């Protein structure tokens, strides 16, 4: 079996531009394991993003959170770009606040 | 703990 | 309330880039305590929460001892299973295996379960009665009758009923400022015009444990599932968790629609309207 991951963008607490805060990306539901997950700001990658531990739900597919420091403005934008075998191409979610 | 009951082959 | 203890093991072999890689999770509820990821430099089971760093080094010692042993026996599966299925020695494969148990407030026996999966498939199960087998296909039949044979039902039922039962009891008494804490969710709406004559709600719910809750529309008084939105229950990176709803409605009528959320560290459901 190969299922596409969901993806979801977002921070930990409610944005404030200034106050520090932790950027999010929920990617979920897919098989098998191998997937390359980055965090974008303004288009460039960001260095020094951890990933929680591989684990999974009850149909099996899996889900890992990847997270890092941020802290939003105005004028910066961040997104998530999400690779996997079973897209065609990497999605790339755009953080919406 | 995990299952201490050591695992038969599949 | 009632409990479970969980343990996620991931086996992904990987032909001409060493030996396949073993992933380990062991949760409470929905809290991660342990994990064992055989590509860390440690190779021994890794605390993931403060309580169970009380645990003394012959707890490390034999958890590392236990969980790595069944890594080596995923390994030797990988290869009978591929065979089972004649598959080529340069393909990736995966084994999941899944198990624990549950119990109630009281705190003993609820169910148990153990359950092993094949490339994302059911391959075999143990059932409710932890006494038989449930297999998906004629290749885990050949698993089924050597597990019959060697009777693991009756020692995997004495784990479920017995050690998993007594360290569940442990852990959730050990690190009940966490585990058996229930924080409500910190709840508000957000109104987003789409048009002139329509326009979207979104029913937030922040900062809750456990993850288990129940967020839905209703219109005057009456239940609203068409033109709604939910999205999956996502963590927040702190222990707790994040949801939200969200309904198409026209414009002015915003405040005929109210939300509900349901939680078991709300005393009574939420009800949440646009003013």
């Amino acid at each position: 079996i190969q299922r596409t991951p969901k993806i979801q963008v977002y921070s930990r607490h409610p944005a404030e531009n200034g106050k520090s805060n932790f950027l999010n990306c929920y990617v979920s539901g897919f098989h098998p394991s191998d997937i390359e997950v980055d965090l974008l700001k303004n288009g460039e990658r960001i260095e020094k993003v951890e990933h929680s531990d591989l684990s999974f739900s009850k149909d099996w597919s899996f889900y890992l959170l990847y997270y890092t420091e941020f802290t939003p403005t105005e004028k910066d934008e961040y997104a998530c770009r999400v690779n996997h075998v079973t897209l065609s191409q990497p999605k790339i979610v755009k953080w919406d606040r | 703990v995990v299952v201490g009951a050591c695992g038969v082959g599949k | 309330g009632s409990h479970s203890m969980r343990y996620f093991y991931t086996s992904v072999s990987r032909p001409g880039r060493g030996e396949p890689r073993f992933i380990a999770v062991g949760y409470v509820d929905d809290t991660q305590f342990v994990r064992f990821d055989s590509d860390a430099a440690s190779q021994r089971m890794e605390p993931r929460a403060p309580w169970i760093e009380q645990e003394g080094p012959e707890y490390w010692d034999q958890e590392t001892r236990n969980v790595k042993a069944q890594s080596q026996t995923d390994r030797v599966d990988l290869g009978t299973l591929r065979g089972y299925y004649n598959q080529s020695e340069d393909g990736s494969h995966t084994i999941q295996i899944m198990y624990g148990c549950d119990v109630g407030p009281d705190g003993r026996f609820l169910r148990g379960y153990r359950q092993d999966a094949y490339d994302g498939k059911d391959y075999i199960a143990l059932n409710e009665d932890l006494r038989s087998w449930t297999a998906a296909d004629m290749a885990a039949q050949i698993t089924k009758r050597k597990w019959e044979a060697a009777h693991a039902a009756e020692q995997q039922r004495a784990y479920l009923e017995g050690r998993c039962v007594e360290w569940l009891r442990r852990y959730l008494e050990n690190g009940k400022e966490t585990l058996q804490r229930t924080d409500p969710p910190k709840t508000h709406m957000t109104h987003h015009p789409i048009s002139d004559h329509e326009a979207t709600l979104r029913c937030w719910a922040l900062g809750f444990y456990p993850a288990e809750i129940t967020l839905t529309w209703q219109r005057d008084g009456e239940d609203q599932t068409q033109d709604t939105e939910l999205v999956e229950t996502r963590p927040a990176g702190d222990g707790t968790f994040q949801k939200w709803a969200a309904v198409v409605v026209p414009s002015g009528e915003e405040q005929r629609y109210t939300c509900h959320v349901q939680h078991e560290g709300l005393p009574k459901p939420l009800t949440l309207r646009w003013e």
